[PDB]
RNA sequence: CAGCGAAGGAUUUGGUGGAUUACUAGCUAAUAGCAAUCUA
């Protein structure tokens, strides 16, 4: 009934699916809050995503992350980049793509592979 | 052409002294167009 | 900079409806689908109008007087255009499908052949305003049983004769009173009637039938009365006719049939002076010079016009066009022609001012899919699905080289290097990059690393590494020159479709099937900025499809796209009516230009009135390398949009004290750098070519020392667009001299900026003034031989 | 005078988020305490080598700079530094180590010289970076040797190395660790003080240099 | 005062303005012609589509209109105008100066009745021709008789006579004889309307207090009453299909339907048209039909129609009340605001003090709609204000549409009278939006603007404000805050890069927009009013309060036109589409066209309305305008579009003044000079046998300049002529016994090429000499003559290397710029 | 519940009318007739 997206975000073996719906703004990893996210050093890799784009787009919208397998820098990775295209694909569908792809400017000028994975590997010299 | 004018998706169209030759390229008045070694 | 108007349709030299020629018969006026191409055949030129039918047009006049022009289409949406201004007067409906319109030779009325009813108007003035109703009717008279076939009025503007499917012809005064003068009408053929016409004293009466009858009426005894007093027959057994004109003035009855062949004869004592054959295809209409020295025919199957004089047996031109079948376009390295690579498995060289094709090249047994020039326009190389990519030379018209794999592929995209060397080609089944040298004929390499079938190729300009995309979602950068072999692989969100790389090769931008056009920067494989170019495309509803046009997935995304050559901006065209072109800083779209708006296309309209056929779409877009234009081959033709200077105020910080009245002020006080930047400032081309040619050649290289350099490549586009078609050769040349000595170091290192400025001014001196040159070197040289050596028995 | 408002509603969130990181969405600072903005590179020909102009938040960007030749020129030299403390067989693959490491090398070097600590290192990299060097000219092996110079790169892996190396050598057996050793080592190179095994060591290449020039 | 850029085409919107129309019937199809002020329109009535339009305006409102079957007569100041197809075929002046007021048409016989009560009766030539023409006779109704004539008819089968309905009497006139046959008995109160019935020999009487009479013309009785209190009665009709029903109809606006037979009343439809505006004025069965059209002086024609009974035995006694068919329509008020809609010039936008919003056709009259004001729904789902009694928006200040994205979110934003919040609308749906745009400051919408990419809208408040929202998603983005006075212009860059503002305390605000600075501000010398930003020069132009207009670039910020001559208030103004031109109206009864590049006054127009809407077409086709009286839109036609106008100022280097400049034959003597003509012809000169394979006077004036020593009409006549006559010439040139033509030839091109003028021609024909018979000049060289004559055309010619070493240098210079 | 909230609100559906191409009027045996009718 309430307008929600859901999105992935993956590294190596790690695998985090972000459900963003409309709400009061809570952000919510593994069932705990946010600022809980260890290894605690990593903490602000998870936030950048928050602090690039300021909370004011995160007040009116609560996200949970659900994170599987891996390792800790592996989870972080997998959780910032769920939020991050969770929160694009968000906009995309229930704000304006004017804002859509602000956020998609500001998260690919900052690193894009907070919206896409470095994903089949090697090379075969 | 009628095999392939339906495996595809956009449209395909389809005595006296001369036909007139409307199809001819070469012609920006050049007459020996050969090169200096195949001459 | 954004503002292009729709400026020619190269291809398509005629698509259905008759060939006019002027009154001085110097331009013919040829009925491509819903526009109308004008060809200036002595003038070497030819333009397209602005304005656009909603369907094909089948009928085409213009009076005498050459100042108006009436275009009837395919179910009687008039339109009419003033000739000289270009622009349309009025739209006028007739209720059905008219099949011929005629002005007098007076000028003053107009007829039509609406369904049965021949209907009279009398043509509104060119130097009155534009009224709510400007046509006035005159009469509309019935008694044709069936369709009327033809118009034809008499030398004075007294009789019209007209014929009819109904197996008869009728002849109708223009006026009450002559009422009983013409009230006969001409029974006896087998079949449609499809021309009548007087002779020069309107005395005889010719009507020339179907089947292939031409029956000779006069007015004799067997009291006087219209007698048939010879029917000549044509005897074509299987073909019959399809188009007949008649010359009064020189007897000379022109006839095309369904087979192609046309013959024209020497009427009254039916003398056949020439039969030759256009084709295989019917001509669709045969159009006379008024002075009937010129016949030009039409073909609508293979859209192809000839004009022919009888007299010297010899045709002026032949000119076939492509209606739909386009997939490929390239620029001459400067841009005075564009090459076309055509689905019916050819090659097509046009020429951009003169509307027409210099050479064709058919060693290709299947549909082309690119064209890319090489060797700075000598040679030029295509890939087709027959399984070759092969090149061809622009001097000596030969294919020298052909290129296969081992494999027995099609290959569907190609790219050369800027040192010539290799050639490189990409199929849509095969995952592979070819790579073949240029000079041994060998296949030097197969890239491979694509997991999708490799959909665009280019090699950057600059720095020569390869740049593949493909519909695995990847870009991919080869690093194929010494020694690396290295290969940087970019994924991106959708599979990519055009591929298109910067002019300093720093920058490669990608279209992609989501909507979108991704930037990315090479050596830093980042991306640097996107446009989302979905919600800006105009997709119109098929007809047969059940789906709307807003929830379609056929065509919101761009097949095609081709950067400027400045680096900043990124022309754009796909399988939708809708060219879209963008500024790559800002990311915003220019401007967006509505390619057909012909309802006999398909994708055209986006909502169907609730009361296959061909698709709309453009197959490659390119901009011009020298002046400021872009070409896209659509199915309608090459449409050319480009901008011009002469409309469109746009100045440079001007200030109160800049004004017209002020540069002339300043050049007649010979103040010669303070009017030409006055005139830069108010970048109005009348007051930049008269300052221009009002300063002396004793202080040009003074004036050309001290031109500001912000208004360097404005100096240097003019003088292009100017010496292109002025006279004044030593004065432009004086110019260009001086500006490059004064200011070369600044256009060297700002290359790209006098990137087209520059291009544009050497398409002037090794096209006319490099003639001129030879010329007058060979008179030196056989004067030195003619009078220096032995000339004795 | 003139003033935009963008935000028209105080911003609070259903999570309590710390007010210092709440803070940080004004501007990005490394560990959110170092800034970025005002730290020149104050040697030319090592900017465009050195890069400070994309701030982060952790030297932990796992981006990939090893796949073309003069990529790891846009590393941020914060991460270079990090990612040169992490070698030795002991001492392979622990990035968070040398992550936290470096976190309590820069608050030091802050404690120490009350100035910025990013602002040190790269001065103690642009001063660390020898500017000459001699080459082998080898004649089949005979010893004599050619003084060539010495690309930015070059200078740039050297001076990260040596400073690495140095600070590793002075922890080696002595009451420091390898934070408070390598702050020492980044605060004599800053200041170039002739103390620090990374510029005696670029003194002695540079005066080879000199000598078989 | 006549113009000399536009002309005027049309005043669209307009339908009807309360003149009773006429109904006339072609065949079996029927007509409705109405009068818009000075022209009527002529309306196919089974789909109300316009046919006709009359021609040329009248010199005054035409004020009586009938339609027998082809033909319309059309009744002004004086005089009675004779129309077919629009096109007026005759003009019938009045021997009096009187205005004439009523007219009917029987027989051969047009009758015209004008205000000071006399009768003009006009009759055909011979009864073949097509209509009354010639005078015949005048009557006169004088106070003894009756009192002011208020209606003339002629009741069937009454053989050369005509009812001239008076305000208190009915007379009988014979036509012929010039008679008054019967003057009937007085009425007790003062009859407004009369309708000849289907009946024989009745007519239908309709008073100023409530009644209709049914009297009998012939028997001089009344027949029947029929009895509507407190109400005036302007129009009556009758039915003809069969079932006898009267229509009625009241200057409230109400439409009465009575049976006769039965003598009920079927039913009433309450304010069909405004009472405010005449009531209904002209209703009309058409005869045979159960549908009646009705024509208020609200700007409106409907119509109704009657459904078959819906009891299959009675019938008769249960009918069917009448519903509404078709209707066309546009504003009963004058519009306050004009947009247009697209660049193709075929939709625009119009917005009128009787707070509708129409989007008008300028290609086709039936395609003009009103756009509709039903709400969406609340996006949450909480209820919405407002009263149950929906009335409309208050009237529309300003307003902006930009169809970058149309069909996709809302396209329209606009601006009303004293509320702070501007409304969208969508323009592909033709409806509003679901987004009203608030100011945030209690301050009223004083302008609004959106951006070409279609995503902001910009609000301008009165207490000095911007606001930028979201077009797609209805939020506040941005909020500006430099003005302290009232904003009242906005408008943004084509590329979305540079906002300008002007508020009315005098300052132009300049910022950055993707950053949110302000790049500058600028203080003028007076508090602007209106600003028109032209997208594509990046000009934009103020309307000052002391009566100028400043034309200010938004690239460098300073003020560059300055344009002075309004002598009032300037309502307002637009740029010509390709930005040369401003055209400007004012309060002055004035318009106004200045050539910003020379910065001066064009062309003026008074105009005796003042017109209070200017704007150019998005293309150069159309100049449309809107005034203060007149409920439509005045359309006027550039004819600069297709001729050529001088920037010469009026008040009260022809070239230069025509912006041409053609370019001189030759700029020096000492300069080479190609011919003026098409590059080819050195090439078809050169190459015109390999051309053609892959495809006398002349010697009279050689021989007169060997006489005269000048061969300058010898060279004309070879610049002139074609390339086979120019080869056909040169082959023929006597080269046998003396070679007297040759030579002449040659020094001819010697003093031809001394010129430096069609030297490439002159070169060819060197070429084409030696190619045709060099032969004979290598076979006798040493010829004294022949070896002269080459001589000096060598001693000319050596001075040509000037062209060889200047395009040496270009090539060589500009390849080596270009490449390296 | 709070909130939104003018003599009510929401959802669904049948019919008709106007647009869905750019407005020069109906009929016929048509230089004109008819349209009340073509026929003596």
């Amino acid at each position: 009934a309430v307008p929600s997206v859901q999105t992935f975000g993956k590294k190596k073996s790690a695998t985090a699916v972000a459900h963003v719906k409309a709400g009061k703004g809570l952000i919510k990893v593994n069932g705990s809050p946010i600022t809980l996210v260890e290894p605690e050093i990593l903490r602000f890799k998870v936030y950048e995503p928050l602090l690039l784009v300021g909370l004011d787009k995160f007040s009116n919208i609560d996200i949970r992350v659900r994170v599987t397998g891996g390792g800790h820098v592996s989870q972080v990775y997998a959780i910032r980049q769920a939020i991050a295209k969770g929160l694009v694909a968000y906009h995309q569908k229930y704000v304006d793509e004017q804002s859509k792809n602000e956020l998609k400017k500001a998260f690919t000028s900052y690193d894009r592979t907070l919206l896409i994975a470095d994903s089949r590997r090697p090379e075969p010299k | 052409y009628k095999l392939d004018v339906l495996s595809s998706v956009h449209f395909v169209p389809k005595t006296p002294t001369i036909s007139m030759e409307d199809a001819q390229p070469l012609y920006m008045s050049n007459a020996s167009s050969l090169a200096p070694q195949e001459i | 900079k954004s503002d292009f108007k729709f400026s020619n349709l190269l291809g398509t030299v005629y698509r259905q409806g008759n060939i006019t020629f002027s009154d001085d018969g110097k331009q013919l006026l040829s009925p491509v689908g819903n526009r109308v191409s004008v060809f200036d055949l002595i003038n070497n030129k030819s333009f397209t109008f602005e304005y656009e039918h909603r369907k094909n047009i089948a009928a085409i006049d213009l009076n005498k007087q050459g100042t108006l022009l009436i275009s009837i289409d395919e179910d009687g949406r008039a339109i009419l255009v003033n000739f000289k201004a270009r622009n349309v007067l009025h739209h006028f409906n007739f209720k059905e499908k008219c099949s011929a319109v005629k002005f007098s030779p007076d000028g003053r009325l107009f007829a039509l052949a609406s369904g049965r009813f021949l209907q009279i108007w009398k043509t509104p003035d060119v130097n009155k305003d534009r009224q709510f109703a400007p046509f006035v009717r005159h009469r509309v008279h019935a008694g044709h049983f069936q369709d009327i076939t033809s118009l034809t009025w008499s030398q004075d503007s007294r009789f019209i004769l007209t014929t009819s499917k109904d197996l008869s012809a009728k002849i109708w005064s223009v006026d009450s009173e002559e009422k009983n003068l013409a009230a006969t009408t001409f029974n006896g053929h087998r079949d449609y009637v499809m021309g009548a016409f007087f002779s020069h004293d309107q005395e005889k009466i010719y009507t020339v039938s179907k089947d292939g009858a031409v029956f000779v009426w006069e007015f004799t005894k067997r009291k006087y009365s219209w007698r048939i007093t010879k029917k000549h027959f044509f005897y074509a057994n299987q073909a019959k006719v399809k188009c007949v004109t008649f010359h009064p003035a020189t007897r000379l009855l022109a006839v095309g049939f369904t087979s192609g062949e046309f013959r024209l004869y020497d009427l009254p004592d039916f003398t056949l002076i020439q039969q030759l054959s256009m084709g295989q295809n019917p001509v669709n209409t045969v159009s006379v010079n008024q002075t009937g020295e010129w016949l030009a025919f039409g073909s609508s199957k293979l859209g192809q016009l000839l004009v022919y004089e009888w007299q010297s047996e010899s045709y002026i031109l032949k000119q076939q066009g492509h209606f739909d079948s386009t997939n490929s376009l390239a620029y001459s390295p400067d841009g005075s022609r564009v090459v076309t690579a055509s689905e019916d498995g050819k090659i097509k060289v046009w020429d951009i001012t003169s509307g027409f094709c210099l050479a064709t090249f058919e060693e290709h047994t299947s549909s082309v899919t690119a064209v890319q020039f090489a060797k700075r326009g000598q040679v030029m190389f295509s890939s087709s699905l027959d399984g070759t990519v092969r090149a061809w030379d622009l001097i000596r018209y030969r294919n020298f080289r052909t290129f296969t794999g081992t494999e027995r592929i099609q290959f569907n995209c190609l790219a050369v290097d800027p040192s010539g060397e290799v050639v490189c080609a990409g199929s849509l089944d095969n995952f592979d990059i070819h790579v073949w040298s240029v000079q041994t004929g060998q296949l030097l390499d197969a890239l491979s690393g694509h997991e999708g079938p490799v959909s665009c190729l280019s090699f950057s300009q600059e720095n020569s590494v390869l740049a593949s995309a493909s519909w695995d979602k990847t870009i991919r950068i080869w690093s194929i020159f010494g020694r690396s072999q290295q290969v940087e692989p970019i994924e991106v969100y959708s599979d990519v479709l055009a591929l298109s790389m910067r002019p300093d090769g720093k920058e490669v931008a990608v279209s992609t099937l989501k909507g979108q056009i991704s930037i990315f920067n090479i050596e830093d494989a980042k991306q640097v900025g996107n446009i989302d170019c979905r919600k800006d495309i105009i997709s119109g509803r098929f007809n047969q499809d059940r789906f709307t046009a807003k929830n379609s997935e056929r065509s919101k995304f761009f097949t095609t796209i081709h950067y400027s050559f400045d680096g900043m901006a990124i022309v754009a065209g796909g399988n939708n009516n809708s060219i879209c072109l963008y500024d790559v800083p800002n990311e915003v779209l220019l401007k967006r230009f509505i390619v057909s708006r012909n309802m006999a296309l398909n994708g055209t309209l986006e909502f169907l009135n609730s009361k296959m056929r061909p698709e709309v779409r453009v197959t490659s877009v390119q901009f011009s390398p020298t002046a400021n234009a872009f070409a896209a081959a659509s199915t309608e033709g090459l449409l050319i949009y480009s901008t011009n200077d002469t409309i469109l105020f746009d100045p440079f910080d001007l200030d109160v004290d800049v004004t017209p009245h002020s540069t002339v002020e300043a050049l007649r006080e010979k103040q010669f750098l303070n009017a030409l930047v006055m005139a830069f400032r108010l970048n109005e081309e009348y007051l930049i070519n008269k300052v221009y040619e009002a300063i002396p050649i004793k202080e040009i290289p003074l004036v050309a020392s001290n031109i500001p350099a912000i208004y360097l490549p404005r100096i240097l586009k003019f003088i292009g667009d100017f010496a292109i078609e002025s006279q004044h050769i030593e004065f432009n040349l004086i110019w260009i001299k001086a500006l490059l000595s004064a200011s070369g170091g600044y256009i060297n290192e700002h290359k790209y900026l006098f990137s087209t400025a520059m291009r544009s001014i050497q398409r002037f001196i090794v096209r006319v003034a490099k003639e001129v040159v030879n010329t007058t070197t060979d008179n030196k040289y056989t004067y030195r031989f003619l009078v220096s050596t032995d000339g004795s028995m | 005078d003139f003033e935009v408002v963008e935000e028209f509603t105080p911003v609070v969130l259903a999570t309590p988020i710390p007010e210092e990181v709440q803070q940080a969405q004004t501007e990005i600072k490394l560990f959110n305490k170092w800034s970025f903005e005002e730290v020149e590179v104050k040697d030319a020909s090592l900017v465009d080598y050195v890069q400070v102009r994309q701030p982060i938040f952790v030297a932990h960007t796992a981006g990939r700079y090893a796949n073309k030749r003069f990529r790891k020129a846009q590393c941020p030299i914060i991460e270079r530094l990090t990612n040169s403390l992490m070698m030795n067989g002991r001492n392979n693959g622990k990035k968070l180590k040398a992550v936290r490491i470096i976190k309590h090398t820069l608050d030091i070097i802050n404690v120490l010289t009350d100035q910025n600590p990013i602002q040190v290192v790269v001065d103690a990299i642009t001063n660390t970076g020898p500017r000459e060097d001699t080459t082998r000219v080898g004649g089949g092996g005979a010893a004599r040797r050619q003084a060539v110079d010495v690309s930015p790169l070059r200078r740039v892996n050297q001076a990260i190395a040596l400073l690495t190396i140095g600070a590793r050598e002075a922890a080696f057996r002595n009451i420091k660790t390898i934070a408070e050793t390598l702050a020492e080592e980044l605060i004599n190179a800053a200041k170039g003080s002739s103390t620090s095994y990374a510029i005696k060591k670029k003194d002695e290449l540079e005066r080879v240099a000199k000598s078989n020039r | 005062k006549n113009s000399k850029i536009f002309s005027p085409f049309r005043i669209i919107g307009n339908v009807s303005n309360g003149v009773p129309f006429a109904t006339g019937t072609l065949g079996s199809t029927f007509y409705i012609v109405t009068c818009v002020g000075k022209t009527f329109q002529i309306y196919d009535a089974n789909t109300l589509h316009l046919l006709f339009v009359s021609e040329k305006e009248t010199p005054s409102s035409i004020v009586a209109l009938s339609a027998h079957f082809h033909y319309v007569y059309a009744a002004y100041e004086n005089k009675v105008g004779i129309y077919k197809r629009g096109i007026e075929e005759h003009l019938l002046e009045l021997e009096t100066d009187a205005n004439v007021e009523h007219l009917c048409i029987f027989g051969d016989y047009l009758c015209a009745s004008t205000d000071d009560n006399s009768i003009f009766i006009y009759k055909k030539s011979d009864p073949q021709d097509k209509y009354p023409s010639e005078f015949y006779t005048k009557l006169t109704v004088t106070e003894i008789q009756g009192g002011e004539i208020v209606s003339l008819q002629h009741l069937a089968t009454y053989l050369n006579k005509l009812t001239v309905v008076t305000k208190s009497n009915v007379l009988l006139f014979n036509v012929r004889t010039g008679k008054l046959v019967f003057t009937s008995n007085e009425f007790p109160d003062q009859i407004t309307t009369a309708e000849p019935a289907p009946v024989l020999d009745i007519i239908a009487l309709g008073t100023v207090t409530g009644e209709v009479i049914m009297f009998n013309m012939r028997k001089g009785k009344r027949i029947r009453t029929i009895k509507i209190p407190q109400s005036r009665i302007s129009s009556l009709s009758f039915r003809t299909d069969g079932s006898s029903h009267l229509s009625v109809g009241t200057s409230s606006g109400d439409l009465i339907f009575y049976d006769l037979d039965r003598r009920s009343r079927i039913h009433v439809l309450k304010n069909i048209h405004r009472e405010s505006y005449g009531g209904v004025t002209q209703a009309t069965f058409l005869n045979g039909q159960p549908i009646i059209v009705t024509s208020g002086g609200d700007n409106s024609l409907k119509e109704y129609v009657f459904d078959p009974s819906l009891s299959q035995g009675s019938g008769d006694v249960v009918v069917q009340p009448p519903r509404y068919l078709r209707s066309r329509g546009g504003h009963s008020q004058p519009p306050s605001y004009i947009a247009f809609a697209d660049s193709q010039s075929h939709f625009m936008l119009s917005a009128s003090k009787d707070r509708s919003l129409w989007s008008f056709s300028l290609r086709k009259d039936a395609q003009s709609q009103e756009m509709s004001q039903r709400l969406h729904k609340k996006q949450d789902g909480g209820r919405v204000g407002g009263s149950t009694i929906k009335s409309k928006f208050p009237e529309i200040v300003a307003l902006a549409i930009e169809n970058a994205r149309i069909g996709e979110w809302e396209n329209i934003i606009t601006a009303h009278k004293d509320e702070k919040f501007a409304r969208t609308w969508d323009m592909r749906n033709k409806r509003v939006g679901r987004w009203t745009f608030d100011t945030t400051d209690d301050g009223f919408v004083k302008s609004v603007a959106m951006s070409q990419c279609g995503n902001f809208g910009f609000i301008g408040s009165s207490n000095g404000s911007i606001t930028i929202y979201n077009m797609q998603s209805g939020i506040l983005r941005k909020k500006y805050k430099l003005h302290k006075r009232a904003v009242t212009g906005i408008s943004l860059d084509g590329m979305n890069r540079k906002m300008v503002s002007c508020g009315l305390d005098g300052i132009v605000g300049f910022y950055d927009f993707n950053k949110s600075t302000l790049l500058g501000k600028l203080k003028l010398d007076a508090p602007i009013t209106a600003m028109v930003y032209h997208r594509s020069s990046d000009l934009f132009a103020l309307a000052l309060d002391d009566l100028s207009i400043v034309v200010i670039d938004a690239v460098t910020q300073r003020v560059v036109r300055q344009l002075w001559g309004h002598s009032n208030r300037i309502t307002a103004f637009d740029f010509s589409p390709e930005g040369r031109w401003i055209v400007s109206a004012s309060l002055d009864s004035t318009i106004r066209t200045w050539d910003l590049p020379t910065g001066g006054c064009i062309d003026g127009i008074i105009v005796d309305n003042v017109a209070t809407n200017v704007k150019f077409s998005p293309n150069g086709d159309l100049l449309a305008t809107t005034h203060v009286t007149g409920n439509g839109i005045c359309i006027w036609t550039n004819r600069a579009q297709f001729k050529t106008v001088s920037t010469r100022t009026i008040d009260e280097l022809n070239d230069i003044d025509f912006n041409t400049y053609t370019s001189l034959e030759q700029i020096d003597k000492e300069l080479l000079t190609l011919s003026i003509g098409p590059r080819s012809k050195m090439n078809t000169l050169l190459h015109l046998d390999v051309i053609r394979k892959r495809s006398s006077h002349f010697t009279k004036q050689l021989r007169e300049g060997s006489q005269s020593k000048d061969y300058s009409s010898l060279l004309a006549t070879l610049i002139n002529f074609s390339p086979a006559a120019v080869d056909l010439e040169i082959r023929s040139l006597n080269s046998f016994e003396p070679f007297d033509e040759i030579v002449w030839f040659i020094d001819a091109l010697t003093q031809g090429l001394k010129s430096n003028k069609n030297f490439e021609l002159y070169e060819t024909f060197m070429s084409l000499l030696f190619k045709a018979h060099g032969d004979v000049i290598h076979a006798n060289n040493k010829n004294q003559d022949i070896a002269s004559a080459l001589q000096n055309w060598e001693d000319v010619h050596k001075k040509e290397d000037r062209l060889d070493d200047l395009v040496k240098f270009c090539m060589g210079v500009a390849a080596f710029v270009t490449t390296a």
